[PDB]
């Protein structure tokens, strides 16, 4: 299960094994000697994105391929990653999420 | 003649959580070629003789198909419970028809794993007989809203099943066809 | 929910706290330069498969803690119990 990403420069993210519209992708961004912020994500099964709290988040289940479309400033300089949502679930309650898959990462300058 | 080759010879299969129904009418039903067919490791009938399918003749015919693990073909009956047959697809009490059931591991199954087929694992409440809930709408476990992205008793009902051809019978894909039969609309020869 | 964690620069430890409380639903990773982070924990103190077992952690409520027993990278704890979702600062080792 890898995550392919465009190179440098929309940002595409695509799927390669492992499910697909039935987990959540997400986008996470990290500046030069940054950490990581969460910007939002989507599972292509509902078709609806949810944002954190500018950006377009959509995805196509018949490509398998995750979409973000940037338009519009210089502080945004960044390194994107797409990644997959996945949870360890047990019975009644389910307990945990995290991201477990992770592309190369796309450079927007 | 009833196009059974369209139910049983399908391209594709449903997920169990959203399973597929086909009204069957206005046809010639031949049921002894499944049920003497060596095609088949589970044929199971309720209500009726599956010797007697032939002579029978019903009002209509409905066809549920989807597809579940080994392990959960058990779930597939009449006073059953589990995971599947509280909230994926119940049957009621007093059905009537047969459930037939064959192993498809070298039909579905991938490398890597077939993500395809999915189920649910929550629901506020267990389903009504034939029902088919096939929204996505993140359920909720309790006192807090979620308001958004699934976490803490907020959830994705649904998950998927890792179908392998490495997997064990009891993992393997299988696929499911329940004939539930009201009762002159389809009849045998 | 924002996470803080600390020490920010380092046998080692690596603690996280919550300014509220968050079950068990933080994660930990670890992230080489030029790469993307990898995971290493979930749920609290879960074993991700592939992860050497010098690694493991434990907490609950509000304070986490990572341990190393004995790999120079960024180690960051992650916030997925509810939204918005968050990350820590990164620790360096
Ligand atoms: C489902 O298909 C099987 C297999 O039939 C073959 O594969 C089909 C996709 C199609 O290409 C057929 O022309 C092929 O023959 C059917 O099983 C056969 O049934 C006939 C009776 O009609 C019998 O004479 C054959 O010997 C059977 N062959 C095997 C391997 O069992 C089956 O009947 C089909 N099911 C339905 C409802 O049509």
């Amino acid at each position: 299960v890898q995550l392919v990403q465009s190179g440098a420069e929309k940002v595409s993210c695509k799927a390669s094994g492992g499910p697909f519209s039935s987990s959540a992708i997400s986008w996470v961004r990290q500046a030069p000697g940054q950490g990581l912020e969460w910007m939002g994500g989507i599972i292509p099964m509902v078709g609806t994105a949810n944002y954190a709290q500018r950006v377009t988040i959509t995805a196509d289940e018949s490509t398998s391929t995750a979409y973000m479309e940037l338009s519009s400033r210089s502080e945004d300089t960044a390194v994107y990653y797409c990644a997959r949502d996945s949870r360890y679930c047990s019975g009644g309650s389910c307990y945990s999420v995290w991201f477990d898959p992770w592309g190369q990462g796309t450079l927007v300058t | 003649l009833c196009p059974f080759g369209e139910v049983f010879n399908a391209t594709r299969f449903a997920s169990v959580y959203a399973w597929n129904r086909k009204r069957i009418s206005n046809c010639v039903a031949d049921y002894s070629v499944l049920y003497n067919s060596a095609s088949f490791s589970t044929f199971k009938c309720y209500g009726v003789s599956p010797t007697k399918l032939n002579d029978l003749c019903f009002t209509n015919v409905y066809a549920d198909s989807f597809v579940i693990r080994g392990d959960e073909v058990r779930q597939i009956a009449p006073g059953q419970t589990g995971k599947i047959a509280d909230y994926n697809y119940k049957l009621p009490d007093d059905f009537t028809g047969c459930v037939i059931a064959w192993n498809s591991n070298n039909l579905d199954s991938k490398v890597g794993g077939n993500y395809n087929y999915l189920y649910r694992l929550f629901r506020k409440s267990n389903l009504k007989p034939f029902e088919r809930d096939i929204s996505t709408e993140i359920y909720q476990a309790g006192s807090t809203p979620c308001n958004g992205v699934e976490g803490f008793n907020c959830y994705f009902p649904l998950q998927s099943y890792g179908f392998q051809p490495t997997n064990g019978v009891g993992y393997q894909p299988y696929r499911v066809v329940v004939l539930s039969f009201e009762l002159a609309t389809v009849c045998g020869p | 929910i924002q996470l803080t964690q600390s020490p920010s620069s380092l046998r080692v430890t690596i603690t996280c706290r919550a300014s509220q409380s968050i079950s068990s639903y933080l994660n930990w990773y670890q992230q080489k330069p030029g790469k993307a982070p990898k995971v290493l924990i979930y749920a609290a103190s879960s074993l991700q498969s592939g992860v050497p077992s010098r690694f493991s952690g434990s907490g609950s409520g509000t304070d986490f803690t990572l341990t190393i027993s004995s790999d120079f990278a960024t180690y960051y704890c992650q916030q997925s119990y509810s939204t918005p979702r968050t990350f820590g600062q990164g620790t360096k080792v």
